[PDB]
């Protein structure tokens, strides 16, 4: 989606437009989708562990999906940031222009979401040790 | 009309005569006329050709065709002294020597790989480091098991030596003499290797040093990564076709077959394909345009290597003209008085748009492969726990 | 060849390319040419031969014969040939001490194991006397001799490094 | 000049000096066996042998990574001998195995003594093979 | 088959990053792989901090300010110009001295025009 | 008294090991700044060869 | 190679043997020069340098 330089309000998609970094962020796309899958697997396997506690292993395995998710954010966010910095580098260096990339509140929400499912990862494993010693 | 030979001057609308034009061959026509003593009329050619004899009608075009057929008296221009032209007109000695050269894109910061963090030490060092690590760990195990003082089995020896190399200290240390000779010499090894990693990395980050992959046409012939191509026609095209040396026959069997077609159709198409292929296209062209486009804007192109052949630009007169001998001695005056060198430095370099710090923070790209090994080692540690939980 | 890189010689390009291909392979040609000149075939200014020779040179130039003959005599009949990371040759001696220190420690593991398996005041009285006499000896000699500081202040010559000392000396704490 | 392959030969003089010390101790153990004893030379031998494999098993993965295909090939006849004594004939055992519970009945006692001089003859020839190609790769 | 609950694990990893780590050390193979790749991570990161800071402080020490006209004639990254008329512009135009002919060669061909029109305009541009 | 000798030997090696790395980084940087002669303008500037 | 002695105004060398009839042609590394081209006829350069 564009603004203020040829201000076209048409939110273009990534496949029906053609910048080389816009193909570089395609490479860092599956990892926030693998992360969101493992959070949804770990969540529906945590709720089974709340309604049927007769088998306790539901809580520990859902803790593993909460931790494999956050490790897939970090590889995704390293891939995402490193794809930007590689294409900011491969440009004709001219001191009569300027460049400026920033991050927005969607990058921040993917960053905070690391902290919450790694915290849900620890608390699901401590919940397993409460159930198993009881 | 060719740059920097004849360029129409900026406000040529309000000008008339020999002063509508500027350039190298305008400054040269001035020097030829004050040494030979005549008055001249600068006259841009009709067709726009340099001169060639037609294969069917046998009629010369261009500037050669105006000298043969009478329409001109001298051709002070970048006109190449060749065999077929010398038979119909008369050249002087070359006022400029030139040949076929290579145009590549000017090298850049060269984005990092995954294992770019390994690069302060050579790969032959890193292989010696890994095998000396198992080496001191086996010798710790031999020394501690036989002739005991242990707590130093093979996996506590691999962990002592790993923690010693990473400079993380230890939990246990050897208590015998012979275990302390192993431990203390591996400590001194680590001290030199980690200090020379940081010192050689500080040298790289202080001094930028960009090297070009191609520095000769031999280096182009020994690779297929960078695609090289001439223009679709002309003399650079004809050179590689009929060449027989050793290397230009190799460079010709490459270009004639390669898909997509490496032969551009215009010089500006070949320069743009250099600038817009990020170091994968090397354009083969005359060394005078190559040195001029290097001095235009942007600073995106570069001349590498020496020339491939030797040719020259001559000042031509009709065969039998009375200017033929004095213009020839005029060029040799201008050569030895340094005038021709001075005119080339003015129009190539003193009027050159490209002429002739602040260390930046490390980007995540430079060190990103350490994060990949870390999470690759975090996921490998979760498998080994899963195998440990099943096997026990 | 005798100034270690502190001298550069300005000559013609074709001798600089020829001496580069003749043993010893000490020298190299750097940069582009400073001027532009050419070698010609000359004729007596009224000859009936200067015109066929001129078309012969332009024919031999465009058939690659002149480039063929230069490669033959400069390069094919030549005598010579034709990373930024830290190499093993710079840190080779810390690998020698490592291998030398691992071999020392396996030797000590022998003469510990033989000593462990097979198995006072008089010894230390004997050793703390002969180390104290020779301590008094070696420092007693050293402060009373004049061989502390060998000092030269000579001058070099740019002729095969001809060396002439003028202030060679040996010193002590009390003598010069 | 010093290189990674020259270091792979330096690092295997040091460990073949251990491999000959395993075998001098292995010929003394069966000579002192015949003089006297089973349960101790069960235990004293059994601890020795697994270092002797993996040190030689280190040499296989060290000259593989050094691209020394003649040197890797000359360690192949001792390697595939070693795989047989641990994967198919470490007779039943199950403490470590092989110079274990199976002593006298005296037919393996002759087989071990023929092996014990065959180990020393290979290791003393490996020591001078490694010392030669050390000096070879350093000088060249 | 603890000492490595979540708060001792945060203290092992904090002390491993600072390269200050005495405490419990991991004893299992799987705890020593995570310990070992985090030790290699900080060996690269702490060395990169010191090496990039040494690169900064060296380049900031190499900086030579302008103190001559030969420093202006070499460094073609600071622009320099005169007033549009008068003795100072005619000095470089007529000069046959090497460093001053190089400065006029730069000034007569420079885009945009380095020649100011008033002394107050030239002090403004500085 | 054992911690004074331990403490001044800790400060000794903090200076000595830092001096080794800093002087080796000074060497490798200066050896990387070295530009060989490749022009006559490199000869006209460098008045040491 | 050939040079004019400014006293005698005579040529010594290969340019001398061409101007005074001894030679018919000089295939040699003879530099095309202003002062020589006035008295002998050079071809096009067979070698540029
Ligand atoms: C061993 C000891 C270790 C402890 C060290 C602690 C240090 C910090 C630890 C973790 C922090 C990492 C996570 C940071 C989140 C990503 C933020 C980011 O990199 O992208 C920035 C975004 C977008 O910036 P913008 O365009 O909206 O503003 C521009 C303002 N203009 C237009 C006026 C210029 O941030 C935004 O503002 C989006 C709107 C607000 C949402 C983000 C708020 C996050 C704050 C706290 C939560 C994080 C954990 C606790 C700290
Ligand atoms: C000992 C236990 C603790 C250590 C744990 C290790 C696990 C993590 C290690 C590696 C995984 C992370 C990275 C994967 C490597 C392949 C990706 C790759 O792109 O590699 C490229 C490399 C060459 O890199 P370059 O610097 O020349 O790039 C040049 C780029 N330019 C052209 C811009 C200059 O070439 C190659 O493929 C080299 C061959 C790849 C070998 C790595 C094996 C990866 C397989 C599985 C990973 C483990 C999963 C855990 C469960
Ligand atoms: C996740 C582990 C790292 C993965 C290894 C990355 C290797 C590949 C990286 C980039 C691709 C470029 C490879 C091309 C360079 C040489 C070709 C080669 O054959 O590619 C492997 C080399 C072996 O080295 P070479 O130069 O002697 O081969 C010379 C071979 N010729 C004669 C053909 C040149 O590169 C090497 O693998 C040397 C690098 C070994 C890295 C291990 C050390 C890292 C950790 C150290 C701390 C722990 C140990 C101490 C405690
Ligand atoms: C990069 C390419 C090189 C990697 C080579 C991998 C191939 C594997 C072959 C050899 C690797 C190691 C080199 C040679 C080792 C000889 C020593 C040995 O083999 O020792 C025999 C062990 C004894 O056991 P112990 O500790 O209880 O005796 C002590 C009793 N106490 C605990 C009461 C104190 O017997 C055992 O089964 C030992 C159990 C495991 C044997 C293999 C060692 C693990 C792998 C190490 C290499 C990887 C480095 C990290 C990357
Ligand atoms: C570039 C090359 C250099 C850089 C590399 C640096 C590291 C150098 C390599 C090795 C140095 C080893 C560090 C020195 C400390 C080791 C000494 C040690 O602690 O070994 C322990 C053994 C066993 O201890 P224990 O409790 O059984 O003894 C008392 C018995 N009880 C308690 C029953 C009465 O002790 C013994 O063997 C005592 C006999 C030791 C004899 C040899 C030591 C030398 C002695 C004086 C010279 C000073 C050396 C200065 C260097
Ligand atoms: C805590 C300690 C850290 C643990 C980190 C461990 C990672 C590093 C461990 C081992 C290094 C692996 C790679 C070593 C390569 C040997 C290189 C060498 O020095 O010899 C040179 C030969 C010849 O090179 P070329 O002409 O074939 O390549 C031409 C390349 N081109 C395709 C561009 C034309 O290279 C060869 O292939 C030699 C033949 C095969 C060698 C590679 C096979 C690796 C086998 C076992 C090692 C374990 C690997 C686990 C990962
Ligand atoms: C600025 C950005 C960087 C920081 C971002 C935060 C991300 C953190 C991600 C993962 C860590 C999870 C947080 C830890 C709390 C969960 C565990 C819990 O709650 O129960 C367990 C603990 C008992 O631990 P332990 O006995 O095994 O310690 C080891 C001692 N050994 C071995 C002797 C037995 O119980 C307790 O300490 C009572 C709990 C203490 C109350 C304050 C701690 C926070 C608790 C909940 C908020 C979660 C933060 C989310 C953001
Ligand atoms: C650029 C790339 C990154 C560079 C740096 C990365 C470094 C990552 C490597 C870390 C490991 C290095 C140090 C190795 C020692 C760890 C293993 C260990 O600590 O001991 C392993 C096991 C279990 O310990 P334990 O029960 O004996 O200890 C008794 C104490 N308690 C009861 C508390 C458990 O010992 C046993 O059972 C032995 C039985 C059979 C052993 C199987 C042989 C295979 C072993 C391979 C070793 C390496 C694995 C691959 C990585
Ligand atoms: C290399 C990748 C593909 C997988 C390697 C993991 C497996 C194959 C290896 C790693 C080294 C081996 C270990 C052997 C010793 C210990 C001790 C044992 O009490 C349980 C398991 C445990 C902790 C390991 C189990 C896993 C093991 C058999
Ligand atoms: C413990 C023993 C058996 C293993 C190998 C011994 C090694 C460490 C010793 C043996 C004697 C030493 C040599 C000393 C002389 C030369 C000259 C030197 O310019 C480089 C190394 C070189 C070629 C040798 C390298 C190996 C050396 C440093
Ligand atoms: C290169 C060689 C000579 C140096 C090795 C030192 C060896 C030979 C000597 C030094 C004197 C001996 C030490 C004498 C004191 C103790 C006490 C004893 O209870 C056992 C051994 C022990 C710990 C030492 C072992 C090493 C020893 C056997
Ligand atoms: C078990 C898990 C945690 C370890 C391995 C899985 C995933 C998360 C990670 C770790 C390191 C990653 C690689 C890193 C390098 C390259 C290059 C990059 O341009 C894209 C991805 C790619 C091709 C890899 C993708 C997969 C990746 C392997
Ligand atoms: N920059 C950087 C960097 C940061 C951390 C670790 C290593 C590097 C690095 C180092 C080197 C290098 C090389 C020789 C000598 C010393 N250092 C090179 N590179 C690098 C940079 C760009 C592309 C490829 C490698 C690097 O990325
Ligand atoms: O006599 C000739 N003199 C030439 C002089 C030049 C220039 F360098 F511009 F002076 C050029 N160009 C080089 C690159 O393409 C655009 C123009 C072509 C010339 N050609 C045609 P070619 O040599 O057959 O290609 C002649 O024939
Ligand atoms: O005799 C002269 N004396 C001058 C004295 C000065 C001053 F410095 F103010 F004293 C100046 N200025 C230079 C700086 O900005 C303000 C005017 C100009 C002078 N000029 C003209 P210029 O030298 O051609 O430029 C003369 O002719
Ligand atoms: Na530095």
């Amino acid at each position: 989606c564009f603004l203020a330089g040829e201000e076209r309000g048409r939110c273009f998609t990534i496949e029906y437009v053609m910048v080389n970094v816009l193909k570089m962020i395609r490479s860092a796309t599956p990892f926030p989708l693998v992360s969101l899958f493992f959070m949804f697997i770990g969540f529906i396997l945590s709720n089974i562990g709340h309604i049927r506690p007769h088998r306790t292993i539901l809580a520990f395995v859902s803790g593993i999906f909460f931790i494999l998710s956050g490790l897939s954010l970090v590889v995704g966010l390293v891939l995402y940031i490193s794809s930007i910095n590689d294409e900011m580098l491969n440009r004709t260096k001219d001191a009569e222009t300027y460049f400026n990339y920033k991050y927005g509140w969607s990058f921040a929400f993917a960053a905070i979401s690391f902290l919450l499912t790694e915290s849900a990862g620890v608390m699901s494993v401590y919940l397993f040790m409460k159930r198993y010693t009881a | 009309l060719e740059s920097p030979y004849v360029m129409m001057k900026k406000n040529h609308e309000m000008l008339e005569g020999n002063e509508r034009y500027e350039g190298y061959c305008v400054d040269l026509a001035a020097e030829i006329a004050k040494h030979c003593g005549f008055k001249y009329k600068l006259t841009i050619v009709g067709d726009g050709k340099y001169g060639a004899r037609d294969a069917d009608t046998k009629i010369w075009n261009g500037m050669v065709g105006e000298l043969v057929y009478g329409k001109a008296d001298i051709a002070i221009a970048p006109l190449t002294i060749t065999l077929v032209r010398e038979e119909v007109i008369d050249f002087s000695k070359p006022f400029m020597s030139l040949g076929i050269s290579i145009m590549i894109k000017k090298p850049q910061k060269s984005k990092p790989g995954v294992f770019s963090f390994l690069d302060p030490l050579a790969y032959e060092i890193w292989m010696c480091i890994v095998f000396a690590y198992i080496g001191v760990s086996v010798v710790l195990f031999l020394v501690s098991r036989f002739s005991p003082y242990n707590e130093f089995g093979i996996f506590n020896s691999l962990w002592f030596s790993l923690g010693a190399f990473m400079q993380q200290g230890c939990d246990i240390s050897p208590r015998s003499l012979s275990g302390r000779i192993v431990g203390g010499v591996w400590w001194f090894f680590t001290l030199i290797i980690i200090s020379s990693y940081t010192a050689n990395l500080a040298a790289f980050l202080t001094v930028e040093r960009m090297v070009s992959p191609i520095e000769s046409a031999e280096d182009l012939s020994k690779q297929t990564e960078i695609a090289y191509g001439t223009l679709d026609s002309g003399s650079t095209k004809e050179f590689f076709r009929r060449s027989k040396i050793a290397v230009f026959d190799k460079m010709w069997t490459y270009m004639r077959s390669a898909e997509p077609s490496v032969f551009v159709r215009t010089t500006a198409e070949g320069v743009a394909r250099v600038r817009k292929s990020k170091g994968k296209y090397a354009y083969l062209l005359e060394s005078t345009m190559n040195e001029y486009i290097e001095q235009r804007k942007p600073c995106d192109t570069m001349k590498v290597g020496g020339n491939l052949d030797s040719k020259g630009y001559g000042i031509a007169t009709p065969k039998g003209s009375s200017l033929g001998t004095p213009v020839n001695l005029a060029v040799l005056k201008l050569s030895e008085q340094g005038v021709l060198d001075k005119l080339k430095n003015k129009w190539w370099y003193d009027k050159g748009e490209c002429g002739a710090e602040k260390t930046s923070a490390l980007s995540l790209s430079n060190v990103a492969g350490v994060f990949y090994i870390l999470v690759g080692g975090l996921g490998l540690a979760m498998l080994v726990a899963l195998i440990e939980f099943c096997y026990k | 060849r005798k100034s270690k890189g502190k001298y550069a010689y300005l000559l013609e390009s074709t001798m600089n390319e020829y001496i580069e291909q003749r043993k010893p392979c000490d020298t190299m040609k750097v940069g582009g040419n400073l001027d532009s000149k050419g070698y010609g075939i000359a004729t007596p200014k009224g000859s009936s031969l200067g015109t066929p020779v001129n078309l012969a040179v332009l024919k031999l130039s465009e058939q690659g014969v002149l480039d063929k003959l230069k490669n033959k005599w400069w390069y094919d009949k030549g005598e010579c040939g034709a990373t930024s990371a830290l190499s093993l040759s710079n840190v080779a001696g810390v690998f020698y001490i490592l291998v030398g220190g691992l071999g020392l420690a396996m030797l000590v593991a022998l003469i510990e194991f033989c000593y462990k398996s097979r198995a006072g005041r008089k010894a230390l009285t004997l050793l703390s006397s002969v180390f104290a006499v020779c301590g008094l000896g070696l420092l007693g000699i050293a402060v009373s001799t004049d061989y502390w500081l060998y000092l030269e202040e000579g001058i070099i010559l740019p002729q095969n490094q001809s060396t002439e000392v003028k202030m060679s000396l040996h010193s002590g704490l009390w003598r010069v | 000049a010093f290189t990674f392959a020259a270091f792979c030969y330096m690092l295997t003089l040091v460990l073949c000096a251990s491999l000959i010390f395993f075998v001098i101790w292995h010929i003394i153990a069966f000579d002192e066996l015949r003089t006297d004893n089973i349960e101790r030379i069960c235990c004293l031998l059994r601890k020795l042998v697994v270092p002797e494999y993996s040190i030689h098993g280190l040499f296989c993965l060290m000259f593989l990574c050094a691209a020394e295909w003649v040197t890797l090939g000359l360690n192949i006849p001792l390697l595939f001998y070693h795989l047989w004594r641990y994967f198919h004939r470490p007779a039943d055992g199950s403490e470590v195995m092989y110079d274990a519970v199976s002593i006298m009945n005296a037919d393996i006692l002759n087989y071990c003594q023929k092996e014990s001089w065959c180990k020393l003859a290979f290791y003393l020839l490996s020591f001078f093979y490694y010392l030669y190609s050390m000096v070879y790769t350093l000088v060249s």
